[PDB]
RNA sequence: ACUCAACACGGGGAACUUUACCAGAUCCGGACAGGGUGAGGAUUGACAGAUUGAGUGUUCUUUCUCGAUCCCCUGAAUGGUGGUGCAUGGCCGCUUUUGGUCGGUGGAGUGAUUUGUUUGGUUGAUUCCGUCAACGGACGAGAUCCAAGCUGCCCAGUAGGAUUCA
RNA sequence: UCCUUGUUUUGCGCAAGGUGAGAUUUUGGGCAACAGCAGGUCUGUGAUGCUCCUCAAUGUUCUGGGCGACACGCGCACUACAAUGUCAGUGAGAACAAGAAAAACGACUCUUGUCGGACCUACUUGAUCAAAAGAGUGGGAAAACCCCGGAAUCACGUAGACCCACUUGGGACCGAGUAUUGCAAUUAUUGGUCGCGCAACGAGGAAUGUCUCGUAGGCGCAGCUCAUCAAACUGUGCCGAUUACGUCC
């Protein structure tokens, strides 16, 4: 492995916040940073009958979930990865995936 | 991952319906979930925090416990909070609750209505309706709805300016609906769909 | 070991479209779903989203 | 669906229910005791003891015409 | 079905139960810390004669059960346990 | 469920389950004890044989094994894909994809009413323009939203090229 | 927007051309007022009023057996396959598509509070002799594995067979053998090879369905349901036209 961090969301404007601000700490800032970033948005996608029972038209709706994905790499830093992490916990439906 | 998403979806359904449900006439209106690793924080949203909270902090640490149990829990990785949300008026489900009450215990239609209609629009809010069905006058059902300001019914601009609830009221003789819609002066952060305007 | 053993047994075993039962009330008719491993079309998905779900086309 | 009321085509000997079968005072038939010789009373069963775990306390065995049973382990050593 | 005095000891030192809606046995709290084990069936059965005398306080949602249990409650374990309380939610705060 | 808005429709492609329907057997999931049960109590489970579709203690014979809530009797509670969709909520379909709907102030009439919302041109559109006792609003239309085509900034150790040398 | 200074009233706009990735609701969706129907649903729900039933039950019954949209002269609805020589049919060789799908179920071994396996698929073997099957090893939690996703329609200067016939066109029915799925495949469940084809059917009456451009039509794949089985439904891609662009009969 290397030091990958990636970030995932279930709305866009909450990503945004993490990675491209708030990972500042890495940045410019004390050390080097080699960013790569985002990757296929992914859908899911449940169709699904209208009509509670058997009669009408055979109507449908169709609901969709987006599913945002993000992607980060810094070359082996010994533990400012403590620090860079932490600052921002920010946003509720944002896992952080550090490996 | 797929699924990650999905748990904390399933998981925020039922935290919400098991609220919304037996925590009644406290003005229940939202919540929100969210972690900070290894903590769970929810926070709950309701008009009235004094009969939330409990008179020493019984009834908190009583729903704390009952989700631990259910979503497998640790103490120490789950903790409760309440707040008030003050302006009453601008929120569907306060209204539908206080709304609900009122007609289990024998008040009229019109008169209910007009009530929560008044309260609504002193708030500050732009326009609400309200909507009764089921039994009245007896027999062949009837369905009757009061109405004052304006309000938009269509886009997805009365989606993000209108949120709506509907509940029931169990009467002997016949179930009841009841329904409560209200657009807000305000969007979620800010927007207006149309009303184009000269800054001078 | 008599009568209890050959009482509540063959689905405890967990075979074909029976005990499925739906987590949001308990019916088991109108398909439970597999689909992305969710439940919600037994209480219908018009009464109930709250999972992040939402009809954009 | 729709429905109706009426079963009965009946007219047997149905079940009896099953009902305790007492045994009245049951530790002092298995428990014997004797003449006292020496001052000393000297206690025999006609019960004994199945060695299992399970039955390894105090718990006795059982005795029929054809067959020995234990009702704790549901066992037989056959006669 | 002696499992009862085990159940009424979870009761006290939490005031709150749950287990699911089910015929097949499971943990009704899935961990207590003490690691009982009962069925489902016979949890549900010793509920719902203690509500149907006023000690308990019901709730259901889904495909579960919530039990909170009175002040009504705590009266009637004490007299069972045979022992005193300062109170259950003041040890916990 | 029965014209269009029944008839590859009830996510209904069901071996058992699912399942309502038929033949047969089983279990209390009858809470709550006011009314009855000594140490045995009232009670639970069962090998073997027999009954039986059943090496199913269902039940009997036999004996052993166990909480005394379990057990016995009335009241009551409960569960139900039982009835009523012409008791009812919610949701959906259809009327109706058509451009329609309503009030305020002003004007005209003693008023039932009308003007606005009209003859004309124009547009998918009560969409606009012209004439004009009407003016200014709110819903529907339009707009806001989602996807597709082109493009800027961003990006690669999960995208893929160029050159060199062997 | 621009121009034709055409047309129109200077107006609202309209037609043709130009500009351009795109030219007129740019293209396809979602949303959608007021007033209603005694439309459907009590077989979606701890959504329910009043009634019915309640210990030899209309409850529970995941209990054993049967029945279910399945049982057979006959009418009707929707689907799929054909009557072949415009790929047309059995054989061969060449090129070639994108949306999408998979991960956790108290047992296990790990220490002191947690690893692996139940899901896909590749390679190799089996194969010193059919398919179907069998077995061992490895990767992937998904833009990493499968995957350079070698689809079918299609193409051929492949000297390929076939020849107008109900024929090698079509198969419906029907017998035997075998393996897998599952606790249980008997009223054949699903594959997979032999025989049955000499069973229909040779472009289809009255009448009738919905369509204006990447559309009609032809062709294939995935998701859905889910031990097993899709002529269905939902979604994506490939090959890709004729006619009209009008009227009120």
């Amino acid at each position: 492995q290397r030091v990958l961090v990636k970030m995932t969301s279930r709305n866009a404007k909450a990503v945004e916040n993490v990675m491209t601000e708030l990972l500042l700490h890495a940045r410019n800032e004390k050390v080097v940073l080699r960013g790569p970033v985002r990757l296929p948005t992914r859908t899911l996608k449940v169709t699904t009958r209208k009509t509670p029972c058997g009669n009408g038209t055979n109507t449908w709706d169709t609901y969709e979930l987006k599913i945002y994905k993000r992607l980060v790499e810094l070359r082996a830093p010994t533990e400012l990865v403590k620090k860079i992490t932490s600052f921002p916990i920010d946003a509720g439906v944002d896992v952080a995936i550090t490996i | 991952k797929k699924r990650m998403i999905i748990r904390d979806g399933v998981f925020y359904a039922e935290l919400f319906e098991f609220l919304k449900r037996e925590l009644a006439d406290d003005g229940f209106a939202g919540v929100e979930h969210r972690v900070t690793s290894t903590r769970t924080e929810i926070v709950i949203r309701a008009t009235k925090t004094r009969e939330v909270l409990g008179e020493k902090g019984r009834r908190i640490r009583e729903l704390t416990a009952c989700l631990q149990q259910r979503f497998h829990y640790k103490e120490g990785k789950l903790q409760l909070f309440a707040e008030r949300v003050e302006v009453r008026g601008l929120s569907a489900m306060a209204q539908a609750e206080s709304l609900r009450f009122k007609l289990l215990s024998n008040l009229q239609v019109r008169r209910a209505a007009m009530g929560i209609i008044r309260h609504v629009m002193e708030s500050g809010a732009k326009g609400c309706e309200v909507t009764v069905g089921g039994k009245i006058k007896g027999q062949r059902a009837k369905s009757m709805t009061f109405r004052d300001g304006y309000m938009i019914k269509s886009g997805t601009a009365h989606k993000n300016f209108v949120d709506v609830a509907t509940r029931h009221c169990h009467l002997r003789a016949g179930t009841l609906g009841v329904k409560v819609k209200i657009m807000l002066p305000k969007s979620m952060q800010n927007e207006e769909e149309i009303l184009p305007d000269v800054i001078t | 070991m008599g009568h209890l053993e050959q009482w509540r047994s063959r689905q405890k075993i967990g075979m074909g479209k029976g005990s499925r039962h739906c987590v949001i009330c308990s019916n088991q008719k109108a398909v439970i779903r597999k689909y992305e491993l969710n439940v919600c079309r037994q209480c219908f998905r018009e009464n109930a989203a709250n999972i992040g779900f939402s009809k954009l086309r | 669906k729709g429905k109706k009321k009426k079963k009965k085509v009946f007219t047997k000997p149905k079940k009896p229910i099953h009902r305790h079968k007492l045994e009245k005072m049951r530790a002092l038939k298995y428990f014997k005791v004797t003449e006292n010789d020496d001052g000393s009373f000297k206690v025999e069963r006609t019960r004994d003891e199945c060695p299992n775990p399970v039955c390894g306390a105090g718990v006795f065995m059982a005795q029929h015409k054809d067959r020995k049973y234990c009702g704790k382990c549901h066992l037989t050593y056959a006669a | 079905k002696r499992s009862r005095d085990d159940v009424y000891r979870f009761f006290f030192t939490e005031g709150v139960i749950s287990c699911k809606k089910d015929p097949l046995g499971t943990w009704t709290g899935s961990l207590g810390g003490k690691t009982f084990t009962v069925p489902s069936i016979q949890v549900m059965q010793l509920m719902r004669s203690m509500k149907s005398r006023g000690l308990i306080k019901e709730q259901f949602a889904w495909r579960h059960f919530y039990w909170f249990l009175n002040d009504e409650g705590v009266e009637y374990l004490r007299k069972y346990l045979f022992l005193p309380h300062d109170a259950v939610p003041n040890t916990h705060k």
